[PDB]
């Protein structure tokens, strides 16, 4: 099964419905778009 | 004997990072813990 | 706290200098609401038939302030995202009877009817 | 109404090449030997649309 529709599938196991996964499709790709593209502000000595 | 040794021989016992009214603070905490319901998938609502 | 904090949803695996580097994609919830809740719902019959949710919560559709047992209808929510549904056999399993559950006279959900024509 | 396996897989007999669409019927499998059996509520969910 593809990768986008296997991402759906563990969102879908930790209790979020088929009527939610379905209106929010966009908004949640963004969403994870933006916390891969926040991994390259994260390699400073701040970080343990 | 060997805490007034701390003076003689040329060490120090250092005191540790929290008071008792810290960890008073966390096993009070892990008594009332919600932890919501034990029938539900995920670790994100909390039943009272 | 294997896998990061809060639900865990994917990871990925990099390598680093002596050895490997994880990122941990988890669930984190920014926002809540305070639904009022039920343990399961029986309806007034006998045999009696009760119910209980699948994976999340009987909720009320909290809205306005006029809705009372006359108007308190039962819906389902999943129990990650507010979003109430109708129960169906979808989403509920039947139990054995509780004390704790709601007794309901009218408004069944579809479980809780004669199913008999 | 709307249905989903219990432990295994809603696959096609496939024999011959020549069935579809009004002979695609499916059967159910489990998950680590493949054998085709009927699909009844021994082994089918209901689920949401
Ligand atoms: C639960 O209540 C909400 C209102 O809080 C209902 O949402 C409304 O739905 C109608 C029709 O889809 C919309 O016109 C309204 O704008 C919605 N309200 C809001 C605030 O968005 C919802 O339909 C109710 N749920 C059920 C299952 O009846
Ligand atoms: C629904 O009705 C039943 C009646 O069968 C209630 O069960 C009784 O509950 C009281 C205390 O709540 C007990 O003292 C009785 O012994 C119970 N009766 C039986 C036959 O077990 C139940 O409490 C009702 N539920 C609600 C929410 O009111
Ligand atoms: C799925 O297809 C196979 C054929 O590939 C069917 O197996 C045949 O069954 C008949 C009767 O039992 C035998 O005479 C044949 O020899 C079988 N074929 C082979 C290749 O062994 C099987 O019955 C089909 N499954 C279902 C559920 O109809």
């Amino acid at each position: 099964i593809p990768f986008a529709q296997s991402i759906f599938y563990r969102l879908n196991g930790v209790g979020i419905t088929q009527q939610v996964l379905s209106e929010n499709q966009k908004i949640i790709a963004n969403k994870f778009n933006q916390a891969l593209g926040a991994m390259q502000t994260g390699f400073t000595t701040t970080n343990l | 004997d060997l805490i007034c040794a701390q003076y003689v021989a040329g060490y120090k016992v250092l005191p540790p990072l929290y008071d008792p009214y810290m960890e008073a603070a966390y096993t009070s905490s892990l008594l009332g813990s919600i932890a919501g319901a034990s029938w539900t998938a995920g670790l994100s609502s909390f039943a009272a | 706290g294997f896998c990061g904090t809060g639900t865990h949803i994917v990871s990925f695996a990099i390598n680093a200098p002596n050895g490997l580097y994880f990122f941990h994609v988890g669930y984190q919830p920014t926002s809540h609401v305070n639904a009022t809740a039920a343990y399961g719902l029986c309806n007034t019959e006998n045999p009696q038939k009760c119910i209980a949710p699948i994976d999340g919560y009987f909720v009320l559709n909290q809205t306005t302030s006029t809705v009372a047992d006359s108007d308190q209808q039962w819906y389902y929510t999943g129990s990650s995202f507010f979003h109430p549904e109708p129960i169906t056999e979808a989403n509920s399993k039947y139990v054995s009877m509780d004390v704790k559950f709601e007794n309901l006279t009218n408004r069944l959900p579809p479980p809780l009817l004669s199913n008999s024509t």
